């Protein structure tokens, strides 16, 4: 009648109150970090389950137009103003 | 791999005309007004005349993209009357039917 | 005499499909259009580029599935999507169909820069509307 | 029995920016087939009623463009073939919508636009006078 | 032996603390994965590692529990410890939406269902499946061979331990939409129909068997004929 979570623990690692305050975002990821992030996208990889899911995938990849239709999607003429 | 040598000559003309369009527009504007001095307008007359002949847009011909027929082409589809009818009569052009009224 | 798209009478032994049996004056009366897009509507653009694409696709599918197609293609365009509906025969092995569907959908998507789907419908034999 | 237990609903975040107000939306749909416009109208009107949108439908007059071509490949000028393209219309007039409501309705009905049907959506937006026009500077 | 290996591992953890290096989730998952060779010696130590994770604040992922149940579930008839672990793990994981954290997150559900079949507990199996169906947890089922194993063990336990009327509902929902049955699962379904005295369905099972590629399976053909006669 004893829960597995209650009992003796290894006290080598002290209780970390918080994580690292600032990560090295500017530093580019190494090949190991990139490849490890690709393995975490495979555990969650499943085949498309219906038509809606295929449309959702295409939209995320940029293959399918985003609705409602905007005829100027992806075209901002150099961010120019009307007065220029 | 174009339909014939005639189509190939029109392809080159459309390409050369595209490359020179801005230069031709700029020089032609100098000539198409009464504001600038005639001495300057005469030099512009010579300059636009010295450009390659195949840059002149009037030399482009709207040939059928499928058969190269230079006449009887419908501009909306860029097809000769014969090719258009072949596709239309087989029901392969969306919304085009035989007209009776 | 008119000739356009008229399968002419034989001895009563030539099987024709429903599309091949109807002459051009039936295209909005008894048979529909084999392609549906917006190019040919009033005030719409790019009818020419849609036409060339349709002609290529019908040639591509005829040679990519040699001897399999049982009738003409039905090309559908909705927004950015292109959907090819083909009635094929039940002679080629299913493995070869799946290979060719994956190959044609990928190759055509990269050629015309749009999502392309191929919807196959199999029939035991060519559907005969009448014997001319 | 094999039914999903819980469902992740898509996150809709209420912003702190005010919404757009559309006085009218004019959804003009063009097609070559009248029955396809009939079905689309029924769908569009039902969707509007279920979402609480005021909708009125009318049918603008059809446009028939006709043109003539030669019958034979060579000579025989007197003999022609005449083709036409029929453009039929249906106009859905929505009223008193907000930017969010219009965005949802338009995405829903535009995604379900049947092959061979085009749409032109005219949006009338209600705006207030520019700040610079409240009084003259001179 | 384990004791020496355990001392070595603990020494590295002490080196990690000395160098001011904070352990990540993978640090503990590798320990548990490594502790699987020592079948019965690492059970209590492995639980200590899990208890340490929760205290530090590292949240066990699906991979963490996968390694634990694999360690605790070795070929033993009692499965007394395994019984307690799985029940406690399922209570903790109830109604938890998971996100990919470790490459082995996809191996949990197949291992959880395999233990439910060994314990022959249908209520536990329904809890495991319940977890799979909440939110987007269904995407952790894994590759095809994982998905087939999970559903084979799950449907075989339903046929054995549940009323025939509910078994047939699970049969219709799962096959063919979720998986294609193995010839042995059709035999289990035929045996369940026999126990329930519902032999009017045997002709339908034969039709379905032929549609699922078991027309020429000798074992299946002999079972159907014997039951009918
Ligand atoms: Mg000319
Ligand atoms: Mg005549």
């Amino acid at each position: 009648r004893k829960n597995i979570f209650t009992g003796k623990r290894l006290n080598i690692f002290d209780m970390m109150a918080v994580t690292k305050e600032a990560p090295e975002t500017d530093t580019s990821p190494s090949l190991w970090d990139v490849e490890f992030a690709k393995q975490l996208a495979t555990v969650n990889e499943q085949p498309l389950q219906n038509g809606f899911e295929e449309l959702i995938q295409w939209t995320k990849e940029g293959k399918l137009w985003e609705f409602p239709i905007n005829n100027e999607a992806g075209f901002d003429d150099d961010g120019s103003e009307f007065h220029e | 791999h174009y339909v014939d040598w005639r189509m190939w000559r029109d392809v080159k003309r459309r390409k050369m005309a595209y490359e020179y369009a801005d230069e031709r527009l700029r020089i032609n504007s100098l000539r198409k007004n009464t504001i600038l001095p005639k001495i300057l307008q005469d030099v512009a007359d010579e300059e636009i005349a010295a450009l390659p002949r195949d840059s002149c847009p009037v030399r482009i011909r709207n040939r059928c993209v499928m058969t190269s027929r230079p006449r009887g082409v419908k501009r909306r589809w860029r097809l000769s009357r014969i090719v258009f009818r072949h596709l239309a009569d087989h029901g392969q052009l969306s919304g085009i039917q035989r007209a009776t009224w | 005499k008119n000739r356009a798209a008229r399968v002419r009478v034989s001895k009563g032994d030539k099987p024709v499909t429903y599309e091949e049996a109807h002459a051009p004056h039936y295209i909005a009366h008894r048979k529909g259009w084999l392609s549906l897009h917006t190019g040919n509507l009033d005030g719409e653009d790019h009818a020419a580029e849609r036409t060339v694409e349709d002609v290529f696709l019908r040639k591509f599918m005829w040679g990519t599935f040699p001897g399999c197609l049982a009738d003409q293609l039905v090309l559908k365009r909705r927004g950015n999507q292109l959907e090819i509906c083909a009635v094929v025969l039940r002679q080629l092995s299913p493995h070869k169909y799946y290979f060719l569907v994956g190959y044609s959908e990928t190759l055509l998507s990269y050629f015309y820069k749009c999502p392309v789907r191929l919807h196959l419908q199999t029939v035991p034999s060519k559907v005969v509307y009448k014997y001319l | 029995v094999d039914v999903p237990k819980d469902l992740t609903k898509p996150v809709v975040t209420i912003s702190d920016e005010p919404d757009i107000l559309y006085k009218r939306l004019s959804v003009l749909v063009k097609g070559h087939d009248k029955a396809v416009l009939d079905s689309y109208e029924y769908f569009a009107v039902l969707a509007a009623k279920e979402l609480g949108i005021s909708i009125k439908v009318h049918e603008p007059p059809r446009k028939i463009e006709r043109f003539t071509l030669l019958q034979s490949v060579h000579i025989y000028k007197k003999h022609r073939v005449q083709y036409e393209m029929r453009t039929l219309y249906r106009c859905l007039e929505l009223e008193h919508l907000t930017g969010s409501t219009a965005d949802v309705y338009l995405e829903y009905i535009q995604r379900n636009l049947p092959e061979g049907v085009a749409m032109e959506v005219t949006k009338t937006q209600l705006e207030q006078l520019p700040e610079h026009i409240k009084e003259p500077i001179w | 032996k384990f004791e020496e290996k355990w001392s070595k591992i603990l020494e590295l953890l002490r080196h990690m603390v000395a160098q001011k290096v904070k352990p990540n989730l993978q640090t503990f998952n590798t320990i548990l994965k490594c502790l699987r060779r020592f079948h019965v010696f690492a059970r209590s130590p492995a639980l200590q590692v899990l208890r340490e994770m929760k205290a530090i604040g590292i949240e066990p992922s699906l991979a963490t529990y996968h390694h634990i149940i694999r360690l605790f579930d070795q070929p033993g008839d009692p499965l007394k410890r395994s019984s307690f672990i799985i029940y406690d793990i399922m209570n903790e994981l109830m109604g938890k939406r998971f996100s990919p954290k470790d490459p082995d997150d996809d191996k949990f559900f197949q291992s959880a269902m395999s233990i439910c079949s060994s314990l022959r507990d249908l209520e536990l199996a329904y809890q495991v499946h319940g977890l799979l169906k909440t939110g987007d947890n269904w995407k952790f089922i894994g590759p095809d061979q994982h998905r087939n194993f999970y559903y084979s063990k799950f449907f075989d336990l339903i046929c054995l331990m549940e009323q025939i009327d509910v078994t047939l509902k699970w049969y219709e929902d799962l096959i063919p939409s979720a998986y294609f049955p193995h010839s042995q699962t059709m035999i289990h379904l035929l045996q369940a129909l026999d126990v329930a005295n519902r032999l009017e369905v045997i002709p339908k099972i034969w039709k379905d068997s032929k549609e699922y590629g078991h027309t020429f399976r000798s074992d299946l053909r002999e079972e159907i004929l014997m039951l009918m006669a």
